[PDB]
DNA sequence: TTTTTTTTTTTTTTTTTTTTTTTTTT
DNA sequence: AAAAAAAAAAAAAAAAAAAAAAAAAA
């Protein structure tokens, strides 16, 4: 039951995309930029940041991102509408 | 396909959270999820103010041994303590307030709403100067808009007006009736809600014979028959025989249903109830055949009949009329393959910190299980049951053990995690509910997969 | 440096581990792992024992709330509640037993162990059949197989024989007269020790003025001077009270001073004050007095002072003529930028799930680091500390915090945890311990954090 | 129709009694 | 090896306070 979930390389790596990017990024392409290891616990990390750092979440509107797990099969998540960007949290500690 | 199941839940002015706010519930289960001080138990505080009559707030954080939080403190929002002064910082909203709750069932098109509307009129904190007014209805274009609208528009005269003029809404001023109603809707048993409540919040077991006297069986005493007879200057017994004979009756269908599931590796278990005979009922017996071989020796008989019917709090002479008191409990663990028994018990005493729990567990689903359907037509028609701090003291395998017991017996549930075991969870789970918390709001996020 | 830490422990025949087994502790923090019904709170019992005068086994379990377990029975071994039959299969060792348990403390070119034997000479249950003897060492070659092998040629007198010829070595048939050693030998509080087994498992505070009023302050009382004047047939006394009181004051600005250096939630720290109540039969008795001083009606005074005596239990006792009760205690939190109160609390009541463990753990470390030795100046010559279910009902930031105040205020600990954590104790420890259950026996494995990597 | 008065229930807190174990003396 | 004094923990009971529901008067 070792390595889990690493907070910390997620932080920069997330940091890191945000600030090559330069322009605001929704959850979709986050994710298909950057895949996760584990489905959850991800999008949950993002959204906690995305709340935090005070950016508006917008909920009457919907994304969907398709994601293939290790052993096949496929899910299909009906995520919110979430607009990242490497200047509203720029300058907050974690 | 007769369940109700709980689909929202909707919040004003509730706890630290301002304004209006929801949350949605998958037919599958869902799981809430946040970091520590953010609004969890708020959340379902707010489900349990609707049910119980006299709840037991924030039960689980010292273990199922006290309550701390009283109803007018989240209606005013107190966040913490706070300090001196005369400016009270530490209480949000101060003067004329306003506040409502609702949560929503559905089985198969049809639909069922409960509601509460409280409010104050000046500056007072007494729980004496706290309107109070409950709904129910089953009827749509019925929100809490709507209520909110026709409270702003006049006062409770507007607000109990609305049944003349309308149709399928019930306002009751007075919660005992509200509750009465309720629990003749659904078939449910005198206690199941109660019992509901208890188990959000116990891990840990004293006496099994404690919870099966006082909560899960119903009371069928004959003291007014006792008494009516005793004052009449026998087929008390037979009524006591048949009210002991049903109970077994059902135990052994428990325990068939029960028998499915692997408590241990290999191993089952099983509910025993065996018949005790006091002192009281021997000397009603000599009575009784002493004046048979006398033919006056009636005097003796109608004492000891007055003196059961005046004491009705002692056990010598509750054991005597109360058919609940008659018998003894205890559960068995046996293993298959050649049927062997290998452990008797009666409580958690001496257990280590995981087994307790599991045995809790157990013991408590199987009980709601009995309440939620009195007799043997089946067909329970409330289907829900939550958990609080969900396996905080165990392993993987007995957390994969409680859940495939929760599974058996056809249950819908959810669960609650401070942001731990999510590779446990997202297999037997399509939903989820974030909260999160800045400054002194508080906030709801939805999601799901498939 | 000169502060003993914990380096091993020994066991035989105790509870379901059978025959000879030890485990090795790292001085820069260990931690026990293994999955649920194994033996980790056997090894903290085990401990507990040889410190306390009464110790509460298996605390963790309820919260602090109920203790289940007795000395027999970890001596015999069961292992559940039984059946019910002519053979009682459910106890392990039956008839004649012995065993053996042992602790051992290190310092720089220093050795120091600690021991008890116990045994049994019949079939028999009762707590006045379990013969007992308790031991303290200096010397190396003192070993727990050395005692064994007296004990299986003799008996308590051949055990006490070791005293007559070798050296560094001190039976003691009485735990009394070995406390008092004990104490005198570590330079410690009275009840330093007692508060250490509290530490393991309490999650809660109803009130911290019991806290301070049983466990961290001394026992001044002033009943046996009341009796003696009382039965010589007095403002002395109060002056004695008053002098008890400023002494309180000092130490508990003491405590305080020390608490500032240790950081709360960023930004923010506590503070402890303590505010001056006089009620109840103070004022009788001073009216008394002046009343007798217009003068007979001696006997008065005398009444007064028998009848609080001989109700020693009662409040009005207690506010009378114990100087610790004189006092109120609450906490308090303070912003560091300026100084500026942002909340006093006297208890925990309403607070979160998490919020409970924080606060209890903070004062709880905070009391006993002073309980120790720098009571009375130096550094502590006994620094170790045992927590028990670690980190059940918070987040990963909350135990964070804790760790590094934990290290902050300067004490070695070990961590007692099922497999639920295991990324901060592979980044904050050095050394694991991993328990493993077949049938009814257990056995220990020790390793290092690289080898397991490597597997 | 709105306000006031009364009764009944539930929970908490303090005090006393009981039992077991340890240590000491003969 | 046996009898006596002392101390710590558990259990039952009495006193008190607060909240909900029904009846009566302006
Ligand atoms: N009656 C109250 N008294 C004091 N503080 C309160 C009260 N009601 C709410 N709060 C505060 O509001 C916060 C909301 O947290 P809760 O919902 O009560 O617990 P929580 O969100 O479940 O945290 P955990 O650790 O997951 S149990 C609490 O942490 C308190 O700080
Ligand atoms: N006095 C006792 N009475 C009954 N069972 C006992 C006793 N002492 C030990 N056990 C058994 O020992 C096992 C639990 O002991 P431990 O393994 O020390 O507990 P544990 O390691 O704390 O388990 P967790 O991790 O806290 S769930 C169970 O099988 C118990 O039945
Ligand atoms: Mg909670
Ligand atoms: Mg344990």
């Amino acid at each position: 039951a070792f390595d889990g979930l690493d907070r910390e390389a997620l932080i920069h790596d997330t940091l890191a995309v945000l600030v090559e990017q330069g322009r605001p990024v929704s959850l979709g392409e986050l994710a298909s930029l950057l895949p996760p290891a584990h489905d959850l616990e991800t999008f949950a990390l993002w959204l906690a940041m995305a709340r935090e750092a005070g950016i508006e979440v917008l909920t009457e509107e919907r994304q969907f991102v398709e994601l293939v797990d290790e052993d096949e099969q496929r899910w299909g998540f009906n995520l919110p509408y979430v607009g990242l960007d490497h200047e509203a949290l720029k300058d907050i500690d974690w | 396909s007769e369940t109700f199941i709980l689909t929202s839940i909707e919040l004003y002015n509730w706890g630290g959270f301002q304004g209006y706010h929801r949350a949605e519930i998958d037919p599958s289960g869902t799981a809430v999820i946040g970091p520590t001080g953010s609004g969890k138990t708020t959340l379902v505080d707010a489900l349990m103010t609707l049910l119980c009559a006299n709840p037991r707030y924030n039960l689980a954080s010292t273990g199922g041994h006290e309550s701390d939080r009283d109803l007018v403190s989240y209606v005013r929002g107190v966040t913490g303590p706070g300090d001196g002064g005369v400016e009270q910082s530490h209480i949000a909203r101060q003067g004329k307030t306003v506040t409502a709750i609702a949560a929503t069932l559905e089985r198969d098109g049809a639909q069922v709403r409960l509601g509460a509307v409280l409010w104050f009129e000046g500056t007072s904190s007494s729980a004496s100067d706290l309107k109070k007014l409950w709904l129910l209805s089953e009827s749509p274009e019925q929100t809490l808009e709507h209520w909110l609208s026709q409270h702003h528009a006049g006062g409770m005269r507007a607000l109990r007006q609305m049944e003349k003029d309308g149709m399928g809404i019930w306002p009751y001023p007075s919660k005992k009736a509200f509750l009465a109603r309720l629990r003749d809707y659904f078939e449910v048993g005198e206690n199941a809600f109660t019992l509901l409540n208890r188990a959000a919040g116990l891990k840990q077991l004293n006496s099994i014979d404690e919870i099966f006297r006082e909560l899960v069986l119903d009371d069928r005493s004959a003291f007014e028959r006792a008494a009516e007879v005793a004052s009449s200057f026998t087929q008390l017994l037979s009524y006591i025989d048949h009210e002991v004979s049903m109970i077994e009756e059902r135990l052994d269908d428990l325990n068939s249903t029960m028998q499915r599931v692997d408590f241990q590796p290999g191993r089952y278990l099983r509910l025993v109830a065996k018949k005790v005979i006091h002192e009281s009922l021997r000397t009603l017996q000599h009575a009784q055949r002493q004046l048979n071989s006398a033919r006056k020796a009636l005097q003796a008989l109608v004492g000891l009949l007055k003196d059961a019917c005046e004491h009705s709090r002692n056990q010598g002479a509750k054991a005597l009329l109360d058919p609940r008191f008659r018998l003894e409990f205890a559960v068995s663990v046996i293993d298959r393959e050649g049927n062997n028994l290998i452990e008797t018990r009666t409580g958690s005493q001496g257990g280590s910190g995981g087994e307790k729990e599991i045995i809790a567990s157990y013991v408590l689903t199987a009980s709601l299980s009995y309440a939620l359907c009195p007799d043997g037509s089946s067909r329970p028609l409330f289907g829900t049951i939550v958990l609080d701090q969900a396996f905080s003291r165990s392993s993987h395998a007995v957390a994969g053990r409680i859940i495939a017991a929760l599974r058996e017996f056809g249950l819908h549930a959810v669960f609650i995690t401070p942001n731990k075991e999510m590779r446990l969870l997202r297999h037997h789970t399509r939903s989820a509910v974030v909260v999160h918390r800045r400054g002194v709001e508080s906030s709801l996020v939805s999601l799901s997969w498939e």
